[PDB]
C-alpha cells in the first residue's frame, strides 16, 4: 500500500489486511512478506 | 514515488570507483584489479601522450 502509515490500512482478502506480517518501509506499508537481517541481491 | 536507490548506495558506487581507480589504475576496468603504485601509474599516463 502506497505511502500509507498502516496504522488504518484495512479500515478502508481479509487475509491480507490483517495483522499476520506488516512492514512499514520508506515506499508505504508492505504486508505479507518477512523482514530479514541479512543481505542479499 | 521514491527513487530506488538512496543517496547512501550512490555514495557508496562513487566511492567505490575513486578507490579502484586510485590504487589499480585502468586494470580493474578489464578484468581483475592489479594493484601498482600511484607514481608509476602517473609516469605510465605521461608516457601515453608522447
Ligand atoms: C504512524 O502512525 C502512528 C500511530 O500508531 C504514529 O505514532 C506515527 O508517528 C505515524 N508515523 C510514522 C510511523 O512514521
Ligand atoms: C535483526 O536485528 C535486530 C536488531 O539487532 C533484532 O532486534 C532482531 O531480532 C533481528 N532479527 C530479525 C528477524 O529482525
Amino acid at each position: 500500500y502506497q505511502d500509507v502509515n498502516c496504522t488504518e490500512v484495512p479500515v478502508a482478502w481479509r487475509v491480507y489486511s490483517t495483522g499476520s506480517n506488516v512492514f512499514q518501509t520508506r515506499a508505504g506499508c508492505l504486508i505479507g512478506a518477512e523482514h530479514v537481517n541479512n543481505s542479499y541481491e | 514515488l521514491p527513487p530506488l536507490l538512496t543517496d547512501e548506495m550512490i555514495a557508496q558506487y562513487t566511492s567505490a570507483l575513486l578507490a579502484g581507480t586510485i590504487t589499480s589504475g585502468w586494470t580493474f576496468g578489464a578484468g581483475p584489479a592489479l594493484q601498482i603504485p600511484f607514481p608509476m601509474q602517473m609516469a605510465y599516463r605521461f608516457n601515453g601522450i608522447g
